[PDB]
């Protein structure tokens, strides 16, 4: 498996698993991250069906005004896809890490990942037939690498890489 | 209790010279009649392209373009049904030739599109001069007609489209390019065909 579809693929699960569970996704984003912080990276560009939202919490807050024996909201997860638009990413990073790393080892990447599927409102926990209301959403993801993280072998996708910009759209 | 949402207009932030709303409208312009020229105009070596398929639709265009397309290319066998497709710079051209006949409406409809936009730092600069360039994230959620003409196949699509554009190579047509194109087909909706008579 490509190193960029595991990330991407183990990403959209943690958030999707995060969002579906009623936990924060917040530490998903670039803004809680301390390195970045102190590199000075802007906070994260989130956008919730065209509004701008200027922290993480926020949307994590809105998420849960969205929730108000069935299951009040769930995200199905159809399809996603990545890209790498940097194979050299240097932002943040100590310098042990790009000698370390080369643009061919698939660690030090920027990816653009979009994520596409289905939202059904009042439905049963496993049924996609019955539900008060059914949205298709379509997020679009910019990822950026966590030098925190990919020091310590153990590994959380979660983690491994940050939201650096978000775009959800649902209808 | 459950409440959706709020759904808000497409905010398009481009800046102050509206580059993503001309961006768009030259590039589906372009992609409906002669999309191919779009190629030598926008697209790059760096340049990447994906198709993905969100649902199994009955007797979709797309889907059995580009099971054939898959079939086709000596480089691999994956097995019936495929639900994306990823080609590099060199099989873009031969891969937009197999895609269906699409028509997608003005941008002059708002009430069409939902383009989401903005810029984004710590892209590549091809000019190697600096570390970081800025970036535009382009995403499009919108509709278009789709049709095969070789079969009699002709219906409504609804898909989502995201743009990365960025500075472009020295010596290239346009002072931007595009990074990465992705495409999801979402529904195909069958519709009746135009018809022509003549005498």
């Amino acid at each position: 498996m490509l190193s960029r579809r595991y990330a991407a693929k183990s990403f959209v699960e943690w958030y999707y698993r995060q969002i579906n569970e009623n936990k924060p996704v917040a530490s998903g984003y670039v803004n809680n991250n301390a390195t970045y912080t102190k590199a000075g990276h802007p906070p994260a560009d989130i956008t919730i069906n065209g509004r701008v939202v200027a922290t993480p919490e926020e949307w994590d807050t809105m998420l849960k005004e969205q929730r108000a024996g069935r299951k009040p909201v769930r995200y199905d997860v159809d399809c996603f896809d990545v890209h790498v638009i940097n194979a050299d990413y240097r932002f943040a990073a100590p310098q042990r890490m790009i000698e370390q790393h080369a643009p061919t080892d698939g660690v030090r990447m920027m990816m653009a990942l979009t994520v596409s599927g289905s939202v059904y409102f009042g439905a049963s926990p496993r049924s996609t037939d019955d539900y008060v209301i059914k949205q298709h959403f379509n997020d679009v993801f910019i990822l950026v690498p966590n030098w925190d993280v990919l020091e310590k072998p153990g590994a959380r996708s979660a983690r491994k890489y940050l939201i650096a910009s978000h775009k959800y759209r649902a209808y | 209790m459950p409440t959706p949402l709020p759904q808000l207009p497409s905010n398009v932030r481009d800046g102050e010279n509206n580059v993503a709303s001309t961006f768009l409208q030259a590039f589906f312009q372009l992609w409906d009649h002669d999309r191919l020229t779009l190629i030598p105009q926008f697209y790059d070596s760096e340049t990447t392209f994906s198709v993905v398929f969100a649902t199994d639709s009955p007797q979709d265009p797309a889907s059995s373009s580009c099971s054939k397309f898959s079939r086709n290319l000596n480089i691999l066998s994956p097995p019936s049904t495929l639900q994306r497709l990823f080609v590099g710079s060199n099989l873009i051209a031969d891969l937009w030739k197999v895609l269906p006949a699409t028509r997608h409406p003005s941008l002059d409809q708002t009430s069409q599109w939902l383009i989401d936009c903005h810029t984004f730092p710590h892209l590549a600069d091809p000019t190697g001069m600096a570390p970081y360039a800025m970036g535009l994230m382009i995403n499009v959620n919108g509709q278009c007609e789709e049709a095969d003409i070789s079969q009699n196949l002709y219906g409504t699509r609804t898909f989502s489209r995201c743009f990365i554009l960025g500075p472009s190579k020295p010596g290239a047509p346009h002072p931007y390019r595009v990074l990465s194109d992705q495409l999801t087909l979402h529904t195909w909706k069958p519709q009746p065909a135009p018809q022509v008579g003549t005498v």
